[PDB]
RNA sequence: CAGGUUGUACUUCUUAGAGGGACUAUUGUGCAAUAAGCCAAUGGAAGUUUAAGGCAAUAACAGGUCUGUGAUGCCCCUAGACGUGCUCGGCCGCACGCGCGUUACAAUGACUGGCGCAAAAAGUAUUUCCUGUCCUGGGAAGGUACGGGUAAUCUUAUUAAUACCAGUCGUGUUAGGGAUAGUUCUUUGGAAUUGUGGAUCUUGAACGAGGAAUUUCUAGUAAGUGCAAGUCAUCAGCUUGCGUUGAUUAU
RNA sequence: GAUUAAUAGGGACAGUUGGGGGCAUUAGUAUUUAAUAGUCAGAGGUGAAAUUCUUGGAUUUAUUAAGGACUAACUAAUGCGAAAGCAUUUGCCAAAGAUGUUUUCAUUAAUCAAGAACGAAAGUUAGGGGAUCAAAGACGAUCAGAUACCGUCGUAGUCUUAACUAUAAACUAUACCGACUCGGGAUCGGCUGGAAUAAAUGUCCAGUCGGCACCGUAUGAGAAAUCAAAGUCUUUGGGUUCUGGGGGAAGUAUGGUACGCAAGUCUGAAACUUAAAGGAAUUGACGGAACAGCACACCAGAAGUGGAACCUGCGGCUUAAUUUGACUCAACAC
């Protein structure tokens, strides 16, 4: 999915990319998935220039009753 | 009989402490009790950064990739099982910051 | 090139007795606190504590054996006895269910012929044990013709089989395979019939590499291949050993 | 002619401290959901998938809006509150501790049946509100079985006003007031001396009251775990309240019947039945628990039983009789 984009990008005539990295912040594991460090890595290797890099996983101030409840995923 | 003095938690004055959801099971755990370890995570693995540095672009203030900030909160129940804190022996149970 | 001798001749081969020889040695990384030690290389018959075994601690399994015991407690039987002996049966009986194994499905083979390669075991009171030479039988096996040994002296320094060269067969459950069965002949034993073993000519089944599972096994080891020894009058498909041919993969 | 003024207690006062409380106000992301644009075939969810959602555009990216709850990171054996409980800003309203006192008052006090004030959740009545999560329910999956532990949705609730309900491992499972006794630093609040900078609602050094808490230790306590109090109790007596008297039946009843709209609370038996039920530790064994090893245990592979016919052992069934032992490795060519 990464290398597929770079090809499409050389055609848009774009070489540099700004990265806004997230991961369903909301009320979910505010930790990046696995296909994260993998995607970036692919863009850099397949050429691509990399602009600034941000982390935009939406951290909330409050919260709302998460996945599961009281005890959550059990087993 | 009694196993701990703090029973795992630090509630020392007040009668009640806010409850918080577990980073892993989602379970509700009292703040004070639950395990914590807010860590400074790195975006890419070791040898993998160098690959992104050469194909990097923007200026180079020598500030590299922003490091990921993970505020970790585990409830005992899964905290253990998750290799975090292993059942410690008798007198080592009072040791803090080994 | 075989054979016979002979020498107070020699020991390499063989025998076996003394004594050597490795201890992890020498060299550099890992360990490293100093270490104990671990690794690799070199030298080495020999470096996994050299290889393979023997011996095998404290507890215990109410494991197994009173059918090995003139080791026994208790309880049983006692002369038409569970004593002892004799004759004849049986433990191998067959619809089947398990467990060691033996042989094989074949051309990296089978069959015919040729070929001095081995090891370890055994062996008698007269003929009674191992049996060499010789004679007779198609053959198993006979005879007693000539002989050695109660053994590094005699069966023997050889009688293995796999292997190797030649030839026939040529994918064909063909005969690879040999179960089942039928006369004959021969050896052990008073007796073999509910085939002792062995020879002959036939008969010629399943088997075409085997499901779910599952056992051992790292080197002269697996495997294959024969030879012994126990049992034994006669009977091995078992056991305990022996050598030949000899590898994949790990460490 | 009226004792001191209790390291007793009540008031006055002074700066100050606190996520204490009640009204206001005020944000902030996020979750939903909506608009405005933007594409493009997959999203989402699990170990795997599946119902679910989607080119009458999903998931996705940017802006913005509506809405209900929530207060992150700082937030820790730190703070306040009688307890339950309490963390966005700012502004009011009455309150509180501690410290500071050469201020008054001078026993006013300790604890308490009656008798009252509170008391997360869940739950109840009548209205609001309804974003997220979600009992019951509807579905997928998982299983031999799953109306269960996962997954997709969803009603009550969860939020609020006004009533009612009072229980909870309402826990330090350790009643309040008081006096003593070991060591030690670090804390939070107040005060007093001092030093450097600097002249700071800061920092440090040293005191010290009062408040969580920890460390070390006891010829003090205990059944021990452990306890600085769970200590100053056979050397058995500072003051006061509540509670227990083997276990199960049971905190349950056609019980009581004081509360309650209703769940139920409060009080609370007996019959029956029993050597034990319990507490704390010691060793061992086991763990669908941590850590560390070792073995053809598995890894890499070989050979091969298992299938075939024979052989031989065991079972079974026969039989006059088929001698009997042995049965997971630790029986069966023994
Ligand atoms: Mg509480
Ligand atoms: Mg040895
Ligand atoms: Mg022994
Ligand atoms: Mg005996
Ligand atoms: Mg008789
Ligand atoms: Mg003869
Ligand atoms: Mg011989
Ligand atoms: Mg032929
Ligand atoms: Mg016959
Ligand atoms: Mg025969
Ligand atoms: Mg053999
Ligand atoms: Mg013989
Ligand atoms: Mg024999
Ligand atoms: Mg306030
Ligand atoms: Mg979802
Ligand atoms: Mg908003
Ligand atoms: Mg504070
Ligand atoms: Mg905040
Ligand atoms: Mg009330
Ligand atoms: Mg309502
Ligand atoms: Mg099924
Ligand atoms: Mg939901
Ligand atoms: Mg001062
Ligand atoms: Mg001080
Ligand atoms: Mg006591
Ligand atoms: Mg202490
Ligand atoms: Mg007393
Ligand atoms: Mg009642
Ligand atoms: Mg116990
Ligand atoms: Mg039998
Ligand atoms: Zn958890």
């Amino acid at each position: 999915a990464a290398i597929d984009v770079v090809n499409r990008c050389k055609e848009l005539k774009i070489n540099a990319l700004h990265i806004k990295l997230r991961a369903k912040g909301g009320v979910e594991t505010k930790q990046p998935g696995p296909g994260a460090q993998s995607a970036l890595r692919a863009l850099a290797r397949s050429g691509m220039k990399i602009g600034r890099i941000e982390d935009v996983t939406p951290i909330p101030t409050d919260s709302t009753r998460r996945e599961g409840g009281r005890r959550g995923r059990r087993l | 009989p009694v196993k701990r003095r703090n029973a795992g938690r630090s509630q020392k004055n007040r009668g009640h402490t806010r409850t918080v959801p577990c980073t892993n099971c989602g379970r509700q755990v009292a703040k004070d009790k639950a395990v914590k370890r807010y860590t400074v995570r790195d975006m890419v693995d070791p040898s993998s950064k160098r690959d992104i540095q050469q194909k990097l672009a923007f200026e180079n203030e020598k500030q590299g990739i922003p490091k990921l900030y993970v505020k970790l909160q585990y409830c005992i129940s899964c905290a253990i099982h998750s290799r975090v804190v292993r059942v410690r022996c008798a007198e080592d149970r009072r040791i803090r910051r080994p």
